[PDB]
């Protein structure tokens, strides 16, 4: 599967 | 690597198509949402209120229309 690399979770 | 979208990266606070559901548009829980490969198009299987009970990581998932080729 492939996932976008910006998400509305992200961490340092 | 460059983010997935380049010409929205500044507006990324706003909804854009090239980076969004490609029916509704939402985001309700994006990181549930599965993309076809070989649509390259993400898809309700998790827009839908009944989530998977687990999401393929190692095997590709293609959008039924790809199956119903
Ligand atoms: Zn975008
Ligand atoms: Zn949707
Ligand atoms: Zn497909």
């Amino acid at each position: 599967a492939r996932t976008k690399q910006t998400a509305r979770k992200s961490t340092g | 690597s460059g983010p997935s979208c380049k010409h929205c990266k500044d507006d990324v606070n706003r909804l854009c198509r090239v980076c969004a559901c490609h029916l509704c548009g939402g985001r309700q829980d994006p990181d549930k949402q599965l993309m076809c490969d070989e649509c390259d198009m993400a898809f309700h299987i998790y827009c839908l209120d009944p989530p998977l009970s687990s999401v393929p990581s190692e095997d590709e998932w293609y959008c039924p229309e790809c199956r119903n080729d």
